[PDB]
DNA sequence: CGATCCTCTCGAT
RNA sequence: AGAGG
């Protein structure tokens, strides 16, 4: 995440060969998406990166502080001080290719952080296992290898679908299921047996 | 609750979700680890036994492989252990255990699981990377975001259990949503984006980049389509490459506004066999629109056809942007210094103007109208005067930005973005408000001690004056913040209550199904409704059509229905029809012509009299105009040549198709009757569009165009009928449901406004709900 | 020379910039992208740690000693271990460093690249002494020690491509523009009021033919003329960097067509 | 660890909005997102 | 409020009119107002149209109502959908609640009637008053681990 | 973790070929072949160069899924001219064009000083 | 088949509007004092001045897929500046005789107005556009 | 760069969560509505420190 | 008992998305458990694609017993119902 | 004008995680309170003695860099002395839409 | 925590150039972005890996064992 | 007498 | 409790 709440998990790796690129060479160690900008109006994002780039170039801190009388327009006047177009932007090359991009990148430094909770500490999978003391039904927890929930909410879910054999199957089958025997006559669970 | 309603179940698997450009749409990308833990029970056929042998001998370690062998009395012989692992000779009967593999059906979710699409069944694509991988136009029905959701996968262990998934809760199958009886899925982000950029005319490609594209489409004749350009350069146009991906047979029209049959703003859209004529490509097209070319490829191809389309049109559009590419830059929020001085002033005279009511109403000469007083119809005026600033000076921005604006790039093909974002962005973030009202006196008589006692100035009251790009001051900031907690606060109140609005719902329709005799009953077998809808019809197959029978002057309705063959002027003319002249003044002709125009007319009236306002379009199953569009395209309508029906063909025929749109079966009173009301409504409009002068002169039809139309009428309404078993109450209970619980949590964005709802609005819909016998605005509305 | 032409503008010990005259886009982009991966150089792939009282964590350690820059001039005379017959590594496969240092001083000790030591029999080959191009002798700067402290570890350094990881690259930037004058219109150039006073014009614009404003745009004309700065790490000379570059791209095009000949008999 | 040592609770008319009062007091920004939202405030 | 209503040339046309909006209830009396129509006359009050103009007219403004929450938001929800609910909510006589009050103290089944509110009451009740279980509700089946009688549990296959 | 090994990226499996060429299924005298542990690098290369051959009538390359080194080449030449010729020919004239580069470099080098 | 029309029209208004490549241009003929003209063209390939004399031609023949043209000795039917493939969409008959033609070059669009193009465009999917001069 | 503030007990960091609650002593005074005998109420809550 | 006769049925004779489902799932059960297939499979090794087949050759012998609020049923023939669908 | 005091900085109303914030008042309201939540579950040095400290659970940045950009308030909270992340070069681009 | 040899970015040797950077501050009295560009340090990559470096070690080995 | 879903962590008696 | 979407 970046210093806006700007959350977001990796979606794939590219070495940087297959990696856009300016004509100085440099190539990003991230690309975020257009589409998470404008709903956002996460507009503090765009003026950090481009004093980032300032900052990095006059090697200079940024100030970022909130009150300030620093202006888009006084670090953009400096950006292109520092020979680079001044809103951020740059001509990029398409790595697999080599041919321009028809696009021009808005492209520099911006402050990300690395947060907890990463996909394999997360992962899970079950199919039979620690079954519950009491209640007979699989554990609670990725850690105790538990099952997950199979709330009300998807009962009813597929209630609407009309899939009724793998409701049953999926709290029978999975999950629970047992075989009782009844009485005839009084129709209870007291019934003594010698299954032999 | 939680033991018998709800459990925890083995088969299940569940992790954090990733996007995938490369996926089908009903494909799921499943961690090879996950493959490896989740096993299905395979028992031992010939037709198998060779693939399961293999599988055994690969091991609970290697991929295509099992653990556990179970054969005939009990006996799991454990793969992982065993000391036979490396032999077993399988015999017939026993059951196998192996992995998860390739198109297998899952059923696939992501809570909360308040709506039919929050739960999927889906084909099972192994991959490397601990991700579950999904098809981006599934987004939206489980609402996925791939900023750290997690989405559970659940693996069905019987061959009926699979069948269930495959045939019923298959993503295809799920398509056209049976809520809004317009399609759930559509096409988002990138690839809406950049199909609206590829659609420009401006927007031309060379061969080299064609071929890739055309290669890039899986289906693909192998047939390079002719440039649009054979000048200086054999030039595409982007309109015909991504036309590979429209399949033919689709037949789409629009018309937005300043649309005329050449369309100068390249607006609207004309899609004839498969190729697109005009218009550019964009949400109101490819979304979730419901007379998109996703509900037309869905009903006229298929869906499983349909699902195939979303890949296509996809691997195109984001190669071909992948080699365009897109950016967002603070460039898009400084719009120009002209235009500031423009925002500035606007803002500076309603400022004024508020200062001016606010020196009058001082004066004690502002006087209020009734019902209000001279404070409140003050607020009212200063609030008013104050949003019209925000919004003229947003438009301001707006206009003044470029078509190269990627902000503007992103609205305009409906990617991402507002009006209203601009507006924040770049020229004025607006008046800040709290319960309804404008920041109140926190402090004795003033918002803040920086300010003065008795100051209802705008500024003081929460009004920021300022973009987010110019900035906000402490007291903007505050007051901003002040009005953004509002919104953090209401999700926490309305997300709690909506959810339990759902299950009350839900518990108290649970048992509403469609029974054998169209009949809607309970548990108790109490009937609730005597037809689903009051129609018979499935949601799913219904769409807004218009009764044009209903509008216009009774002197256009004339000259469109009426034909009088015992007046020269006013019959149809032997241009547009073979028997035309031989039929002039034709008396037991023209008794048909006007039982024809009496129906008519008795419809005209009826209509009339149940839509009071006069509103034409009303959803109703068969596309009619589709059908007729198909006809036209399907046998190559020559307009110029007569035709071959008589007014005994076209009267008889419209006649007897309506006798047989069935709903119910049986032979007797009350059934034949609720059958014939039942298809009143549909009726109406089969006869306001399959009236003869409209069939001839309009439509310009052949006998052999018009009897199939009658026939796919017929065929495409009985597969709009309701199915028995339809779990209706559910469906009903969660499709009031789902909207409620996301006009919050949501929740928010931004914090000027968004209420009405919240506020109107979730405790409204609980009054109503609980039964409230003492409500909060009891009106009454006397005319 | 008959094809490609190659025009040397600047070049130092680590840094060629030339121009590349008659040659198609896919050429000179396949060549920028074989510079960065696909060619082989020798790098640590594997730390055996004796002993580690630093600060840093050994695995700390061994990701920075992989980074370590060591000559790569002999390295096709080197085998990669994977098709050695050796039981692991050896001399034919294989460079084994050293690294011995003690916190002893008083003052903050430092450990540098200098302070590796081959131990291995590199048969006279140009191959894996740690590169120093610092002026003061010293190398990268490994670790820190106080007077106590000590880290006692071998490493062994292995022949490999960046597209494995990037310790292997021979790489560093490689600087690359064609057309500065988007005469071509090969991009929409993004502007406010003016594209260009807003954009600033090449160091490259001097080479080329300024357009001609009234004149028509050149449909039929194809992006030839890439202007390249290669800059190498260290481990490999820069001119044997686009020599190998060129060689090793050769290579995998005569492998398919040797591939094609295989498939040929049955 | 520094905003943990600043942290605030309060238990149970419009106790979760950000009031004017709080101006140089609490922090406008920092609270949690719902149950706790406006009652865990930050000094 | 403005009007669609018919021109005499036959087509709709925009005809504003006085209305009268009103701030607290009394229909009844209301109605009997001269220079009213008394067949346009509405409510909020969907509870007094019920008891005013009867079940019928109460159904259609609850209808009305649950549309106008819905709508007066932004979403559509099909039609059926809100009239189904409105039907359950009415077809009884009366207006029955979406609460423990309404629809769980119905002639339901019994441990279905314990799978949303107040559990043990309405199981002591049954053991109390000696209910019969008909195991024909959805959730009657989910206890009871069988394959209820839903979509495609609705019929019977044979041979 | 569930992770592919990064040699997967340039080292044939099990059995595996690099080139397996295929018939188009589709329209005549076109094939598909189906490089194993190959790029943008050889893809684009060969794909560019068969397009000078004024007698390939298709000629064009996709990478199905990122997760994996592996390249799809179509090629569609004139009646009597087999695609695996046209291939050939282009690789042919790649390796010639590379080697004049490097001759042409390397003397141009020789004559810089530094 | 062969030709399907041929005439000289003179340019009146030129108008790029938001676009840069394409400029939809209006004409009438030198000839005809009805027959009118409505063109979307690549102003960029082929740039077109206010009041230009130009030979507007529509062919239908110098299915199947594209070969390149490879000059060779395969000769098509111009020695023309500006050629394009377009598709019949619609023929709009207003007073008398006077029809419309409708055509999308691949969303580049064209409409020419007059009397006499009768068994001249017959609804055909084909349709080629060839500009002289 | 530690700062304390926080407990050490049985080998584990506690922050004591600073707790709000009304000021004492203090004279507020609110208007009770409709389904009230009351109409507006003088309240106090005296403490001893 | 109750039983409707064959003469007299009111209900859809085109078979319901369930009925397709429940008939598809329990055809696939038997072909999976070794049973004999009435179709000659077109080199088909899938028990549902199977199923499938054996659908569309309306060569399965089921019957949908269809309920009605009442009591009484309607039989129908999986071949006899019409697979539009 | 009739001023009886001055406030220190308003910079001051905000408290330890959104004085971490650059530019917040250019900031869409709630997305400031996010980034609050949000910087509390980012990695770094938390403390010189973590290799000394037995705890359950420390996740320590490798190479953690100071932002570029800094509020003045982040002095005092010792940030550029103990940071939570990276400054990475990044792009914003519709790339291969992954 | 030590200077990174190698830049994240494009990879040219950093881990080499830091004490020699921090004398051009301490002894030479340079400016920050003069003494980087006086390191061989053009691109932005490369400027922001020694810039923004905070190198912790110098704490850490100040802990007594 | 009710007050959304699921998940994950630590670790008090 | 604390936290995640
Ligand atoms: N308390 C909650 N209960 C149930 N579902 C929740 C809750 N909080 C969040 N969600 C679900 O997950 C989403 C969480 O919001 P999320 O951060 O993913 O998206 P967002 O509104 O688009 O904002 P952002 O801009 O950060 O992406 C919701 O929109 C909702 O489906
Ligand atoms: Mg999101
Ligand atoms: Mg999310
Ligand atoms: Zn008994
Ligand atoms: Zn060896
Ligand atoms: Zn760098």
């Amino acid at each position: 995440a970046s210093r806006h709440g700007q959350k977001g998990t990796i979606g794939i790796t590219y070495r940087r060969e297959d990696m856009p690129f300016t004509a100085e060479g440099i190539v990003p160690d991230l690309i975020i998406n257009p589409h998470a900008i404008p709903s956002r109006m996460t507009v503090a994002h765009l003026i950090e990166c481009l004093l980032s780039k300032v900052a990095a170039l006059s090697g200079n801190e940024g100030d970022a502080s909130p009150f300030t009388d620093i202006t888009v327009e006084g670090i953009s006047k400096l950006l292109r001080e520092h020979g680079y177009q001044s809103r951020g932007f740059e001509v990029m090359y398409n790595g697999h290719t080599g041919k321009k991009l028809m696009a021009q990148i808005f492209f520099g430094p911006t402050y990300y952080q690395r947060l907890r909770h990463m996909v394999d500490d997360k992962i899970h999978a079950r199919a039979r296992g620690p079954m519950q003391v009491l209640t007979r039904q699989p554990v609670e927890g990725r850690s105790r290898d538990g099952g997950l929930r199979f709330g009300e909410m998807e009962r009813d879910c597929m209630i609407a679908h009309g899939a009724a054999s793998f409701l049953k199957e999926r709290l029978m089958e999975a999950s629970d299921a047992f075989r009782v025997h009844i009485c005839g006559i009084c129709g209870l669970m007291t019934v003594i047996a010698k299954l032999n | 609750r939680g033991n018998l309603m709800g459990k925890r179940v083995d088969f299940s698997a569940r992790t954090v979700i990733s996007g995938d450009p490369n996926l089908e749409l009903d494909q799921v990308g499943v961690p090879k680890s996950i493959a490896k833990t989740l096993t299905y029970p395979e028992v031992v056929t010939p037709y198998n036994i060779d693939r399961l042998t293999q599988l055994v001998r690969n091991g609970p370690n290697e991929h295509p492989g099992a653990k556990y062998v179970i054969r005939d009395s009990g006996d799991r012989i454990d793969l992982r252990y065993s000391k036979r692992a490396g032999d077993i000779q399988l015999q017939y009967g026993w059951k196998v255990e192996r992995h998860i593999m390739d198109n297998d059906p899952v059923l696939f979710n992501r809570q909360p699981s308040l709506h039919k699409m929050s739960m999927m069944a889906h084909r099972v694509k192994v991959i490397p990377y601990s991700t579950f991988r999904l098809n981006l136009s599934v987004t939206s029905p489980y609402n996925a975001d791939f900023d750290g959701d997690e989405m559970n996968l659940h693996v069905p262990q019987s061959e009926e259990t699979r069948a269930e998934l495959s045939q019923l809760c298959a993503v295809p199958l799920q398509i056209v949503s049976p809520q809004s009886n317009k399609p759930c899925m559509g096409i988002v982000q990138d690839t809406l984006c950049g199909i609206r950029k590829l659609t420009l005319r401006d927007t031309f490609i060379e061969l080299d980049q064609v071929l890739n594209m055309l290669y890039w489409v899986p289906d693909w004749d192998g047939v390079i389509p002719t440039p649009a350009i054979i000048k200086p350069k054999p030039l595409w146009s982007g309109k015909q490459i991504l036309s590979v991906a429209i399949p033919n047979g689709i037949h789409l029209q629009r018309f937005d506004e300043g649309t005329t049959l050449l369309s100068p703003k390249d607006n609207g859209m004309l899609i004839i066999d498969g190729q697109i004529i005009f218009g550019v490509v964009e949400k109101k097209t490819v979304g979730s629109s419901n007379g998109g070319l996703i509900h037309v490829v869905t009903r006229e191809k298929g869906p499983q056809v349909c699902a195939k389309l979303f890949g296509n049109i996809q691997k195109v559009v984001n190669f071909w942007l992948l080699h365009n590419g897109f950016s967002t830059g603070i460039g898009d929020t400084i719009a120009d210094g002209p235009t500031m001085r423009e925002i500035t002033e606007t803002i500076a005279e309603a400022k004024k103007k508020v200062l001016d009511v606010t020196k009058e109403a001082q004066a004690n000469l502002l006087t209020a109208k009734h019902g209000m007083t001279l404070r409140e119809s003050f607020e009212d005026n200063v609030v008013r005067f104050l949003n019209e600033a925000r919004d003229k000076a947003g438009r301001l921005a707006e206009v003044n930005l470029k078509d190269l604006n990627n902000v503007k790039q992103m609205v305009m093909a409906g990617s991402k973005g507002s009006f209203i974002n601009i507006a924040q962005m770049s020229a004025c973030v607006g008046q800040q408000s709290v319960e309804g009202k404008r920041i109140a006196f926190g402090f004795v008589d003033r918002t803040l001690p920086h300010f003065s006692k008795d100051d209802y100035s705008p500024e003081s009251k929460g009004f920021v004056e300022n973009s987010y790009l110019r900035g906000l001051t402490p007291q903007e900031f505050f007051f901003h913040a002040m009005g953004g907690r509002e919104g953090l606060i209401d999700t926490a109140v309305k997300t709690a209550e909506t959810g339990y609005i759902q299950r009350r719902l839900v518990k108290a329709l649970e048992d509403i199904m469609v029974h054998y005799d169209n009949t809607t009953r309970n548990s108790l077998g109490n009937v609730i409704q005597f037809i689903y809808g009051e129609d018979g019809m499935d949601a799913a197959h219904i769409e807004k059509q218009s009764l044009d029978t209903i509008g216009g002057s009774d002197a256009a309705f004339e000259k469109r229905y009426r034909v009088d063959l015992l007046n020269t002027d006013h019959t149809l003319d032997p241009s547009l029809l073979e028997s035309g002249s031989e039929i002039l003044g034709d008396l037991k002709l023209q008794v048909l012509l006007d039982e024809e125009y009496k129906q008519l007319v008795k419809d005209r009236k009826f209509l009339r009299e149940v839509f009071v306002d006069g509103e034409a379009n009303w959803p109703l199953p068969v596309n009619i105009r589709r059908i007729i569009q198909n006809a036209q395209q399907t046998f190559h309508i020559d307009h110029t040549k007569p035709s071959d029906l008589t007014i005994k063909d076209i009267v008889l025929g419209v006649k007897d198709l309506q006798e047989n749109l069935l709903v119910l079966r049986g032979k007797n009173e009350i059934i034949q009757n609720a059958q014939r009301d039942a298809v009143t409504l549909f009726c109406c409009l089969l006869r306001s569009r399959l009236a003869t002068r409209r069939v001839l002169q309009e439509y310009r039809l052949t006998k052999q165009a018009f009897d199939w139309v009658l026939s796919n009428i017929e065929a495409q309404f009985l597969r709009s009928v309701v199915h028995p078993g339809e779990m209706v109450g559910v469906l009903a209970a969660q499709s009031i449901g789902e909207p409620a619980t996301q006009m919050t949590l949501n929740t928010f964005h931004f914090a000027g406004v968004a209420s009405k709802k919240v506020t109107s609005g979730v405790p409204r819909l609980k009054e109503i709900l609980n039964v409230a016998k003492n409500m909060k605005t009891p009106s009454l509305t006397v005319y | 020379e008959e094809g490609p032409q190659v025009k040397i503008r600047e070049a130092s010990k680590d840094n060629v910039d030339f121009i590349l005259s008659n040659v198609d886009l896919a050429m000179a982009n396949s060549l920028r992208r074989v510079m960065i991966a696909e060619i082989p150089t020798l790098a640590i792939d594997s730390v055996e740690v004796e002993t580690n009282t630093t600060v840093l964590a050994d695995e700390f350690i061994a990701h920075r000693l992989g980074l370590i820059p060591l000559q790569s001039m002999d390295i096709e005379q080197l085998e990669y271990s994977r098709d050695c017959f050796c039981e692991d590594h050896c001399d034919k496969c294989s460079v084994v460093l050293t690294l011995q240092a003690f916190g002893e001083s008083e003052s903050t000790t430092n450990v540098y690249s200098k302070d590796l030591v081959i131990v291995s029999n590199l048969m006279g080959r140009n191959i894996g002494h740690p590169i120093i191009q610092d002026k003061e002798g010293n190398g990268v700067l490994i670790c820190k020690l106080r007077k106590g402290q000590e880290l006692k570890l071998t490493c062994v350094a292995k022949k490999g491509i960046a597209k494995e990881h990037a310790k292997w690259g021979p790489a560093a930037a490689i600087e690359f523009e064609y057309d500065p004058w988007n005469k071509l219109k090969h991009t929409d150039y993004w502007y406010e009021q003016d594209s260009a006073k807003e954009w600033p014009q090449s160091k490259n614009c001097e080479y080329e033919d300024p357009p001609n404003e009234g004149d028509p745009f050149d449909y039929k004309a194809q992006a030839d003329t890439f202007y390249m700065n290669v800059e190498s790490v260290g481990s490999i000379p820069v001119d044997q960097v686009v020599v190998r570059g060129i060689d090793t791209l050769q290579k995998k095009v005569a492998s398919i067509l040797l591939a094609l000949t295989q498939m040929d008999q049955d | 660890t520094l905003s943990h040592l600043r942290r605030t609770n309060t238990p149970i008319a419009k106790p979760r909005q950000l009031h004017n009062t709080h101006w140089g007091l609490v922090c406008p920004a920092e609270t949690p997102e719902g149950q706790a939202c406006g009652l865990v405030k930050n000094l | 409020y403005d009007r669609k209503v018919p021109s005499p040339t036959g087509e709709y046309v925009k005809e504003p009119e006085w209305v009268l909006e009103t701030d607290g209830v009394n229909l009844s009396e209301v109605m009997t107002v001269p220079g009213i129509d008394p067949t346009r006359i509405y409510t909020n009050s969907f509870i007094d149209i019920m008891e005013v103009l009867g079940i019928e007219a109460g159904r259609a403004a609850l209808y009305k109502e649950v549309y106008n929450v819905i709508a007066s938001d932004g979403s559509y929800v099909n039609y059926r959908h809100m009239a189904l609910l409105v039907d359950v909510m009415t077809t009884q006589g009366g207006l029955t609640s979406v609460t423990r009050h309404g629809f769980n103290r119905s002639n339901t089944g019994a441990l279905m009637r314990c799978s949303f509110e107040e559990t043990v009451e309405i199981l002591f009740e049954a053991g109390a008053s000696a209910e019969l279980d008909d195991c024909r509700g959805v959730s009657e089946n989910v206890i009871l681990g069988q394959m209820a009688p839903i979509g495609t549990g609705a019929f019977d296959v044979m041979i | 973790m569930n992770a592919p090994d990064r040699f997967e990226l340039f080292l044939l499996g099990e059995g595996e070929s690099k080139l397996k060429i295929d018939p188009d299924t589709k329209a005549p005298n076109a094939v598909v072949i189906t490089f194993e542990k190959e790029d943008h690098t050889l893809g684009n290369l060969i794909r560019a160069e068969l397009l000078n051959d004024r007698k390939v009538l298709f000629a064009a390359y996709k990478v199905e899924h990122p997760f994996f080194a592996r390249f799809k080449l179509r090629i569609q030449t004139t009646e009597g001219y087999d695609p695996k010729d046209a291939l050939k020919n282009a690789c042919n004239s790649i390796i010639n064009k590379l080697g004049a580069l490097k001759t042409n470099f390397e003397t141009e080098w020789n004559l810089q000083t530094l | 088949s062969n030709t399907l029309f041929d005439d000289i029209f003179q340019v009146s208004e030129v108008d790029p509007g938001r676009y840069n490549k394409v400029c939809r241009i209006e004409a009438a003929s030198t000839t005809q004092d009805q027959c009118k003209l409505t063109l979307d063209i690549n102003v960029e390939l082929f740039p077109v001045a206010a009041q230009d004399s130009l030979t507007v031609t529509i062919a239908s023949s110098l299915t199947r897929s594209w070969r390149p043209p490879q000059a060779g000795d395969r000769s098509l039917a111009d020695d023309y500046d500006y050629v394009m493939y377009g598709t019949a969409y619609k023929f709009e008959e207003v007073s008398k005789d006077l029809i419309a033609v409708y055509y999308s070059f691949g969303g580049l669009l064209m409409r020419l107005e007059g009397n006499y193009r009768n068994l001249n465009n017959l609804k055909q999917e084909n349709a080629y556009l060839l500009i002289r001069r | 760069f530690d700062m304390g503030g926080y407990f050490i007990i049985n080998g584990s960091e506690k922050v004591l969560i600073a707790q709000e609650r009304s000021a004492g002593n203090i004279v507020q005074v609110f208007k009770k509505a409709a389904p009230s005998p009351i109409s507006h109420v003088a309240e106090i809550r005296s403490a001893l420190e | 008992e109750k039983a409707i006769p064959k003469d007299q049925r009111a209900t859809t004779p085109y078979m319901t998305k369930y009925e397709r489902a429940r008939i598809l799932g329990t055809r696939a059960l038997q072909i999976s458990m070794n049973a004999p297939v009435f179709v000659d499979l077109e080199g088909e090794t899938d028990p549902l694609r199977i199923a499938m087949k054996e659908l569309a050759e309306k060569k399965i012998p089921l019957v949908i017993r269809r309920y009605l609020p009442d009591g009484s049923f309607e039989d129908w023939s999986v071949e006899e119902l019409i697979v539009d669908l | 004008t009739t001023f009886t005091h001055c406030e220190i900085h308003p910079s001051m109303i905000l408290g330890v995680a959104a004085s971490i914030i650059p530019f917040p008042d250019h900031n869409q309201s709630p997305r400031n309170t996010y980034q609050s939540a949000m910087g509390k579950q980012a990695m770094g040095v938390f403390l010189t003695n973590y290799n000394v400290r037995m705890d359950t659970m420390a996740n320590i940045l490798y190479y953690p860099q100071k932002p570029l950009g800094t509020t003045r308030a982040m002095e005092y909270l010792k940030f550029r002395e103990l940071p939570a992340g990276q400054n990475a070069i990044v792009a914003i681009a519709c790339y291969s839409g992954y | 925590m030590i200077v990174p040899v190698r830049c994240f970015s494009c990879g040219k040797v950093v881990g080499d150039k830091w004490e020699s950077y921090l004398n051009l501050l301490q002894e030479d009295e340079l400016d920050e972005g003069t003494a980087l560009s006086r390191l061989g340090l053009k691109r932005y990559c490369c400027r922001r890996m020694i810039l923004t470096h905070v190198d912790l070690i110098e704490k850490f080995l100040r802990y007594n064992p």
